[PDB]
């Protein structure tokens, strides 16, 4: 068909990934159960006790710490009977934190990347003018994946005037420098060469997706007496597996580009901003 | 689907508003064998009779569509006098004279293309291994599995060991409370804010400092421990492809079949090294690609091979079923037509067209590639209020206790 | 030609009534009558044989006894025809001998067979140093020294505008988190100081709790037992609980064991069990303990299986490895032929791809356990001295303090 | 995981706040003792005795510590993502590997001369671009 | 993965008188356990985290804020 190839240093960064644990449930609960447990206290176990005084503000207080570590002095409330409660509260909060934590590992071991663009469809493609500095792709002229352009999008055709490359090897080294962001050619060659590249550094958009699907051919001469008899021999070789032995032979590869196992990341200033809004 | 009353078909529209376009489609009514068959208007629409209307107008021809006599694709069987074989169904009846095009899927293969014509496929497919997805399960719903409950009784015994003998030690060193040394074990293992006294004898100072270290070792290593129950939880009974070894050698708890009379039987018996296999097959082949799914949703069987056009529509709105394996046989559709047609080549060129235009790419969008269910994206488990319930009972059930301690220590003072 | 039916190797089943005859892909199998087809690893290699070679054969089922044993004179099964001129050939799953070998000469082994043991899989199992091991000594020489020069800048800078007992107490325990109270100092560059040791304490945290998790994710399984030079299976009573083993008689792994440890042959007699697929059920049920039968056999039975819960000692060591192989007349002469013709598939990979077709199966894995006290009872071991050193300077201190 | 970028911020964030709960709790019905409390919580450190009597602070530092916490735990599980997703393949898993049939020029394989590898590669056809 | 087995071999003349007792007392040492001496003895004897590394950026920091911590200190005092 016609694809798109990319260079998958940028990817995609999984943003607001602290809430991705737990849910808006437990957290809205968490705060009535902070207090149920303040508000006895002071009005059951301490006031109906023996032995300034104990105000409501330091029982929200002390309790609110436990559940994020103790970092901040306080006084704890006195009477022997109202120790062991605050320890109940305490063995809650050892184990909400301790689960968190094991939840959040299990998400980035499996995490899950989205590609840059959509497609020829998305409007970075469509209209350029109009973002950062702009978006750059471009095509070997003079085939079938430019003529099909040349009719549908005439528009974003002279975008392509400048940046013309003279070939596949070419463009793919050219890719990678940063000269040009796309690369847009013959579905059955980008993805070999997307499978033959070492460190699985390029990837192709959609994972083995084709955009116009129009299969190859021997273009026998008008008219001919042979275009019966060849036929018939190709649709055979499908029937016996001949093609799936060719197709292993030399259409394979080493990158296992289809799997998205992204190992491990460098978390940025744009990777954790959710939490900064919470700041503000 | 039915027709309404009057014959007509009912009024509609897709999600955008777009009326759907509908045919009247004249066919067998309750085709079940051993029943008689008797014709009755209906109505039909979808992927190819959207297709069909394209190519009427373009070309200029007028239809009148009507369904397959028994409900069989085609295949060549022999007669019962000599082996004069023959075709059947919608691909005898192309040849026949009772029919001159056959708009539906029809996979293009050497043993149909020595008789009819086909054109250009118009779209891309394979087999591939229809299976029932088994549930994902989970283990979560009290927080004593990291640990056996040997240890955890054994742990809290151990705290009361090691603070009675702060007080034995640093006593009779030439002091603290017992009881306030008690509240020092505990505070280490709670990380609570409470308790104040400390050993001051270095006798008693070098035994806290070990105790010190072993709290941080039982609670890191049980933090660690919950993410193996979260990355190793996964079974693995799925099939590879063809060449899955469970496949070659049948038995008697695996069963797996395909539809009678169509391509898929043309390709087990051309071959030969698989020969061993596709006689099992022959004693549980099912009637048609509609049913054969809903027996596996009973469990009744285990595998299904069929076209990969159909089992990747199912397995998205049907979401109880996963669809595994390698795509093992790639052959496109095809409108067959009689061979020396005068139709034969303004077709195969007015779907060559539709392939550029994003045509093509349009019906695709808008009967085939519409989202219902997700798809098993590794085993992502987030945790809701219902997995954790012995913690938020313990804070919940444990407030009635200080209730009893208050009743008890007055009764001390008095 | 003579056949016995061993079920990967050479299987047997009734013909097809319908058509009177055999299956296509099949030989036919006349049973000493009847007449079934026959298929299977070795019944395929024959086929090859006879193609390059050319000769005509006809299979049939040996019923005098099974693959081989002297009587004290008279030999029977598949090597006890042969010996008697009763056949030529003797193909199938015949484990070469020296008691053999000496009366019918056999041909090149084409598979690699031993005697190996299967016992069923259990609960995986950690490490107990897992608390320390996956740490370098390197790691805990250098951290300690440490902490012993900066509690002496305190001290000594604390003069210029806290004893020692009180820098130990303080400075150490930011490392295990603040969860004891503490005595801190109210100088404006001592508290400066404890800042810089804090901030080591949570990397050391965080990274103490994430390798233990990596570690312990992935690794290797534990075994259970080492090979037959263990002393349960060669001493089976010194033991309070008895292990049950055994192995199907009349074979080659039967005369092995008899002619190397009588002592052991002697008690196994009792454990004893007449069939292959009879004696899997027994390990199912905890019945027997393991089992002793040629390797190729069991290794292949250890992957035809569900659930995958059976593996075999020493991840698939062979003891005392001879190869199978076809017999003769010990004057054939039509030896070479064959010997010259087996080594040429080894050439091309022909034998290789026989193999995958028949001797092949799934999961050829880890396990997720609970802790118990027993994987973690090493960590304890660190308390114990630890009580036992307070002792130490229980005595220490007393003793000075009176003289 | 931490970009220096990200430590840049972090110097000042925690710093910024810290007079504006200066500024906040004085002006209601100093300076070194909210630098104190504030970075104390980042590092989990008992220092200072300085407590937000005034509401408006308590309210602040109760967020303030979520903040802490989520830098913590957050980082403690890219570390231990790290180890188990890190894999730089450079095997060859045996025969039929695609590097090994088609020679990229520098990946250069050799053997003995004369031997028994010799004698098997020659013998298959198939063999003879390697 | 292994892919061409084919075992070792003593080798002899296409006439030698031995080949009936060398190629049985090859076959008599499998069993004797005897080849399973030599494995043991000539073979199978020899078998060859976080550490010290991967962590030096921090330990220069402990001393390189004993450093500035000791500069600062002159401050103070004359101060
Ligand atoms: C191979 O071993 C056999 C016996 O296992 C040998 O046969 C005997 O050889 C001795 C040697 O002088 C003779 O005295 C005997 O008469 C032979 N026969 C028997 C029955 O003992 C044979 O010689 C050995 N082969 C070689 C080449 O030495
Ligand atoms: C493409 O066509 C143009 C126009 O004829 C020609 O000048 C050019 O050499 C051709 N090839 C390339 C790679 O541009
Ligand atoms: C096919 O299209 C050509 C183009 O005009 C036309 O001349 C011809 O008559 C058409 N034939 C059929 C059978 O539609
Ligand atoms: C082994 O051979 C003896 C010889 O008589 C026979 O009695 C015994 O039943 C055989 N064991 C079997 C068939 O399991
Ligand atoms: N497959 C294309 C390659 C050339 C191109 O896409 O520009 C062709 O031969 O027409
Ligand atoms: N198949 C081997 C071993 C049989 C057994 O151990 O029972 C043989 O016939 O000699």
């Amino acid at each position: 068909g016609i694809s798109v190839m990319v260079s998958r240093s940028n990817g995609t960064v999984s943003p607001s990934a602290f809430l991705e644990p737990f849910s808006a449930d437990v957290w809205v609960m968490m705060f009535v159960m902070l207090l149920i447990v303040s508000a006895v206290a002071v009005f059951v176990f301490e006031y109906f006790s023996p032995v300034p005084s104990f105000t409501i503000g330091k029982a929200i207080w002390l309790l609110w710490g436990l559940v994020f570590n103790n970092s901040v002095p306080v006084q704890n409330p006195k009477g022997t009977t109202s120790k062991i409660m605050v320890s109940v509260w305490a063995f809650f909060a050892v184990i909400f934190l301790a689960s968190y934590t094991a939840n959040l590992a299990a998400f980035m071991i499996q995490e899950e990347y989205v590609d840059q663009v959509s497609g020829l469809s998305d409007k970075k493609f469509q209209r350029p003018n109009d973002f950062s500095p702009p978006f750059r792709f471009g095509t070997v002229p003079n085939g079938s994946t430019e003529r099909n352009i040349r009719n549908n999008y005439a528009e974003m055709h002279a975008y392509m005037g400048k940046f013309n490359q003279r070939g596949v090897d070419d463009a793919l080294l050219s890719l990678k420098t940063g000269k040009l962001d796309a690369f847009i050619y013959d579905a059955a060659v980008l993805n070999y060469m997307a499978g033959r590249d070492e460190g699985c550094k390029l990837v192709t958009i959609g994972s083995g997706k084709v955009f116009a699907s129009t299969g190859y051919g021997i273009a026998i001469q008008k008219d001919s007496g042979w275009k019966r008899q060849v036929d018939l021999a190709i649709l055979q070789l499908f029937g016996d597996g001949e093609m799936e032995e060719l197709e292993a032979l030399w259409l394979t590869g080493i990158c296992h580009n289809e799997k998205n196992e992204v190992m491990s990341s460098q978390l940025d200033i744009d990777n954790m901003a959710g939490v900064f809004y919470m700041l503000g | 689907k039915p027709t309404l009353s009057d014959g007509t078909c009912k009024e509609e529209f897709t999600v955008n508003g777009d009326p759907v376009k509908k045919v009247i489609c004249t066919g067998p009514n309750d085709t079940s064998p051993g029943s008689p068959r008797h014709t009755v208007p209906q109505c039909c629409y979808g992927f190819c009779i959207d297709l069909l209307i394209k190519l009427a107008r373009t070309m200029n021809f007028t239809y009148e569509v009507h369904l397959v006599a028994d409900g069989k694709f085609g295949t060549q069987e022999r007669v019962n006098n000599s082996n004069k074989k023959e075709w059947n169904g919608m691909m005898g009846e192309l040849l026949s004279g009772q029919a001159d095009m056959i708009v539906a899927p029809l996979t293009i293969n050497n043993e149909r293309a020595q008789y009819i014509e086909f054109s250009k496929p118009f779209k891309y497919q394979g087999l591939t291994i229809l299976v029932k997805k088994e549930i994902p399960r989970s283990t979560l719903d009290s927080f004593m599995q990291p640990f056996q409950s040997t240890l955890w009784l054994l742990v809290g015994l151990s705290v009361h060991v090691v603070a009675v003998m702060l007080y034995l030690l640093d006593r009779f060193s030439p002091a603290l409370t017992l009881s306030s040394a008690m509240w020092f074990s505990w505070g280490v293992l709670l990380n609570s804010g409470i308790g104040e006294g400390a050993p001051r004898s270095f006798s008693a100072r070098i035994l806290g400092m070990v105790w010190a270290g072993f709290a941080m070792i039982i609670v890191a290593s049980y933090t660690a421990n919950l993410a193996a129950f979260l990355v190793l939880d996964r079974p693995e009974e799925r099939i590879t492809g063809i060449n899955d070894p469970r496949l070659r050698n049948p038995s008697d708890k695996f069963i797996y079949a395909t539809v009678k009379q169509s391509s898929v039987d043309i390709y087990f018996r051309r071959q030969v090294e698989l020969s061993t296999m596709y006689r099992h097959m022959e004693k549980h082949n099912y009637e048609s690609a509609a049913e054969a799914i809903q027996a596996v949703r009973d469990n009744k069987l285990h595998a299904f091979i069929w076209d990969s056009a159909v089992l990747e529509f199912e397995a998205s709105q049907k979401c109880d079923l996963v669809t595994t394996g390698e795509l093992f046989f790639r052959s496109g559709f095809g409108i067959g037509m009689r061979k020396d047609s005068p139709w034969k080549q303004n077709v195969s060129l007015s779907i060559l067209k539709s392939h550029e235009n994003g045509f093509m790419e349009d019906l695709d969008k808008t009967w085939v590639r519409y989202q219902e269910c997700d798809s098993r994206s590794n085993a992502p488990a987030t945790l809701t209020f219902e997995n954790m319930a012995g913690v938020f009972m313990l804070v919940a059930g444990g407030i009635v206790a200080g209730i009893f301690l208050i009743f008890i220590e007055i009764a001390y003072k008095r | 030609v003579a056949t016995l039916e061993e079920r990967p190797f050479v299987i047997v089943e009734p013909a097809d009534p319908i058509s009177g005859t055999c299956i296509r892909d099949s030989v036919p199998c006349r049973s000493q009558p009847e007449k079934r087809c026959c298929k299977g690893f070795c019944i395929d290699i024959l086929k090859r044989l006879a193609h390059t070679i050319g000769f005509s054969y006809d299979l049939y089922l040996v019923t005098n006894g099974k693959h081989g044993k002297k009587i004290d004179g008279v030999w029977n099964g598949m090597i006890g025809e042969v010996f008697y001129q009763r056949a030529d050939m003797a193909i199938g799953s015949l484990t070469i001998n020296e008691e053999r070998s000496e009366i019918v000469d056999f041909s090149v082994p084409f598979v690699e067979t031993g005697i190996s043991v299967m016992v069923a899989r259990s609960n995986g199992t950690v490490s107990p140093s897992a608390f320390l091991e996956p740490y370098s000594p390197a790691v805990w020489v250098m951290m300690f020294v440490m902490c012993l020069t900066v509690v002496a800048v305190t001290v000594f800078i604390f003069e210029y505008l806290f004893t020692i007992g009180k820098s130990i107490w303080l400075l150490w325990a930011l490392v295990f988190n603040n969860s004891v109270p503490v005595e801190n100092p109210r100088g404006t560059t001592s508290k400066i100081m404890v800042l810089v040791w804090a901030f080591f304490a949570v990397i050391f945290l965080a990274s103490y709790t994430a390798n233990l998790a990596a570690f312990m994710i992935q690794e290797e399984y534990v075994d259970t037992v080492s090979g037959l030079s263990d002393r349960k299976f060669q001493r089976p009573q010194e033991q309070y609980p008895p292990l049950k083993f055994g192995t199907v008689p009349n074979g080659s792994t039967e005369k092995n064991i008899r002619s190397n440890y009588p002592d052991m042959h002697s008690y196994m007699v009792r454990y004893n069990q007449p069939r292959v697929e009879e004696a899997l059920t027994q390990l199912k049920a905890g019945k027997l303990d393991a089992f002793i039968y040629d390797a190729a056999v069991l290794n292949y039975m250890a992957r035809k299986d569900e659930g995958c819960k059976l593996v075999t000692i020493g991840s698939g060591k062979v003891f005392a490895t001879t190869g199978y192989g076809i017999a003769l007349h010990k004057g054939s002469r039509w030896k070479r032929p064959i010997d010259l013709a087996l080594l040429q598939f080894l050439g091309d990979d022909e034998i290789e791809m026989l193999e995958r077709l028949w001797l092949s199966g799934i999961c050829h894995e880890v396990m997720s356990s609970k802790l118990d006290i027993d994987n973690m009872a090493g960590v304890f071991y660190m308390l114990l001295v630890a009580m036992g050193l307070s002792l130490l300077v229980f005595a220490w201190e007393h003793l000075v303090y009176w003289r």
